[PDB]
Parts: structure tokens; sequence; C-alpha cells
């Protein structure tokens, strides 16, 4: 799916 | 964008009947898709992501399936807590998407509304406008229309409906109908009339007063 | 945990609006925050989302150059700035968790209570409250008000059985106007006294209309 705005 | 189309959006059943809810996806979304059900009032609540996974404290009685375009979320024996509006959700790309929703109402037996006029207050007929009011109380089902005629004239010009949400003891709805006139106006005739259309009777009930 | 949001505001066509949303119970940088909003009455519409340990966004293309999501790690709570604003904007805007598992888009595990955003050129107004008088069945109409809410109750919150209070409509004036109304008893309208309360904070009017037959 979709996580382009980073890793946490 | 990706679009998700929700069957039926509208629903009606009693409690304790087993009930089920299709997401369709303009395209392919292998999996990642979630389910919510939003209570009039509130923020929606998460149901099951990764297109079947319970989403913890959800009840047992709730489950779903679904593979690349075709979804489906299954109540086994509705409750009074199930009702509400659910919406499905991808997160494929970019933009996440909801589907349009489905509306789930409780069947309940035909029930006929009490009607009820009441003519403008002399406070307000002070103040240049007449508002008449009427008023439709506890009925089942939803559509009711409302017919006005002021000295016998059908007066398909500016009056407003408001329906409440479906009560949570009764599983009834309520309706006000808004009649606004000037003084001038409401002056110049003398009976007003409210006539109901409704399921629950056999012939539209008509509920009027004189003077004004 | 728990999101917080701000409360409810009230904007012209053109203007800007910052609503904010707080988390607690769980750390604020270790999961992405949707903005989703809802028109009254319709569906749900995403924003995008933001990573709030970094500040990277990505904004709904539909969006993008109109909206915008900042957030203060110091006080756990995120922004959405809404510019030029129209009455398309209008309705209620909530913050929402993403569970994230996998570092990647789940689904939205905790939401704030939402914010309420008006647009619209309306001037606060106080309301009118007129009673309607006569199973029995009485009422209290307000009208004419701006913004939204009212709040009613009925005897200062004793009674409550029979009770219905519409929703709003909003008329072409801009104004809007509901009717909140009861059935009592086929004849008690002798003896009781029914008295409806009416709330318009945004007014600092608060009325008590005796309705007698």
């Amino acid at each position: 799916a979709v996580g382009t705005i980073g890793a946490m | 964008d990706i679009q998700l189309t929700q069957s039926p959006s509208f629903l009606s059943a009693s409690v304790g009947d087993k009930v089920t809810i299709t997401c369709r996806a303009s395209q392919g979304v292998r999996n990642e898709l979630a389910w919510y059900q939003q209570k009039p009032g509130k923020a929606p609540n998460l149901l099951i992501y990764y297109a079947s996974t319970l989403q913890s404290g959800v009840p047992s009685r709730f489950s779903a399936t679904g593979s690349g375009t075709h979804f489906t979320l299954t109540v086994s024996s509705l409750q009074p807590e199930d009702f509400a509006t659910y919406f499905c959700q991808h997160m494929s790309s970019y933009p996440l998407t909801f589907g349009g929703g489905t509306k789930v109402e409780i069947k309940r037996t035909v029930a006929a509304p009490s009607v009820f006029i009441f003519p403008p207050s002399d406070e307000q007929l002070k103040s240049g406008t007449a508002s008449v009011v009427c008023l439709l109380n506890n009925f089942y089902p939803r559509e009711a229309k409302v017919q006005w005629k002021v000295d016998n004239a059908l007066q398909s010009g500016n009056s407003q409906e408001s329906v409440t949400e479906q009560d949570s003891k009764d599983s009834t709805y309520s309706l006000s109908s808004t009649l606004t006139l000037s003084k001038a106006d409401y002056e110049k005739h003398k009976v007003y009339a409210c006539e109901v259309t409704h399921q629950g009777l056999s012939s539209p009930v008509t509920k009027s007063f004189n003077r004004g | 945990k728990v999101l917080v949001q701000s409360g409810a505001e009230v904007k012209k066509p053109g203007a800007s609006v910052k609503v904010s949303c707080r988390a607690f119970g769980y750390t604020f940088t270790g999961n992405p925050l949707h903005w989703v909003r809802q028109a009254p009455g319709q569906g749900l519409e995403w924003l995008g989302w933001i990573n709030p340990h970094s500040g990277d966004t990505f904004t709904s293309q539909k969006f993008q150059g109109r909206v915008y999501m900042t957030r203060d790690k110091s006080i756990n709570t995120a922004f959405l700035d809404v510019t030029r604003l129209t009455s398309d904007d209008t309705g209620i805007y909530y913050c929402a968790r993403d569970k994230y598992y996998g570092n990647e888009a789940v689904g939205m595990d905790v939401w704030g209570q939402g914010t309420s955003v008006t647009v619209s050129s309306a001037s606060t107004k106080g309301p009118s409250v007129f009673p309607l008088a006569p199973t029995a069945a009485l009422g209290c109409l307000v009208k004419d008000y701006f913004p939204e809410p009212v709040t009613v109750s009925w005897n200062s919150g004793a009674l409550t059985s029979g009770v219905h209070t519409f929703p709003a409509v909003l008329q072409s004036s801009g104004l809007y106007s509901l009717s909140s109304v009861v059935t009592v008893p086929s004849s008690s309208l002798g003896t009781q006294t029914y008295i409806c309360n009416v709330n318009h904070k945004p007014s600092n009017t608060k009325v008590d209309k005796k309705v007698e037959p």
C-alpha cells in the first residue's frame, strides 16, 4: 500500500 | 483517482438479521482495504483492515472478505449498536478514497404519523412574518409527503421540511414542515391545511385551522 | 488512545482556517496523521497525511497549493491550514491516526472528535424564539440565527422523553431555523408549566420561552 511519507 | 462503489446505499433490516454489504473497486486494490462504521454525530470507527482482519475490540459478529475489486462486509446478527453508516476505504494509491457509504436502518412495523398543526405566534406575527408548522410525529417508514393548502389552494411555493434520525427506542421518524408567509399574506386568508401522505395512512390525513 | 481537536470555526468566503489536533496516549511521532473532511450529509473526503516526525507530507491532488499540513512536536499537535475557503469547504474536519503496520497505510485507528468549519457570508445573529402552543403536543420555534449550533432542553433538563429537536434548516437568507417539540399527557397543560430553554452560544443568547395554551 501507499507509504511515501516515510518509515517510523 | 480510483472510485469505490458501495451497494446498496440504503438498507433496512431488523435486529437479528444477517446482512451483507458490498464494496466494488474501480481498480485492483489487492487486500489493501478497510471498513468503517459511523453513527450520526460521531467520527468513523475502524472495523476491518487488510480487507478481512478485525480491529481490536470489534465483536466477532463482524466479518469481511474480498479479493482485488470485490469486497463484502457481513454481520451475522444485527444489534441496536450495529445500525449506522458503513464506509469502505482503499489505500493502494493516492488519493485515498472512501466508498459512498451504506446506511443500515432498523426495520420495524409500519406506523402512521400523528399530525399536528401550529398557527403562528402573535409575537412572530407582530414581527412581520408568519410561520405555520406541521408536525408528523413517530412514523415508519421514512417517506412522508406533506402538502400545504392555504385557502384550499395548493401551495407549491416555499416551505421547508426537516426529518429527525431514527429514534433509539421507537425506531420511528419525525418530520416538521414550515410554511412561511408575510403578515399581510397570512392575514389575507383564513384556512390553513396540512395534507399528509404516508404508507400507514389508507387515505391521506388533513389537519387545518381557521383565523389569521 | 485519544486525539483532541480545536473548536468550531466560522469563516467568510476567501478566508483561511487553522484547525489543530493534539495526540494523547501514544507516541505522536510514531504514526502518520490523516486529515479527512465530511460535508453536511455527505461522505468522507481524504485531504492528505503527514509524517509528524519529519514533517513530510503528501497533500491530496485536488487540494495541493490550498491545504497545508504542519505540526509542532513539542506539544504533540498537528495543524491543518485550509486557505481560500468557499462554501464547498463547509463541513466537519477530522484528524485520524494510521496504524501504519509495515511502514505502510493500513487503516485509520484513532479519530478526533472533529472540527466544524462553516463558510458563509452571514453575520452572527441571535435566534428569535416563538411558542408553538397546541394527545397534546407543543414546542418551540428557534428562527433566524447564525451560526450553528443551538441547544434546546425542556424545563432545564427534567423533561426529556417525548422530545424531538429537529435538525436546523438553512434558509435563503443564509440564516438557520429549527423547531423543538414535545408530546405531553393529553391534559397536564393547566398544572404543569412547560418552558423550552434556548442557548445560542455564539451570540450569548439564552431565552426561556414559556409555552402556555
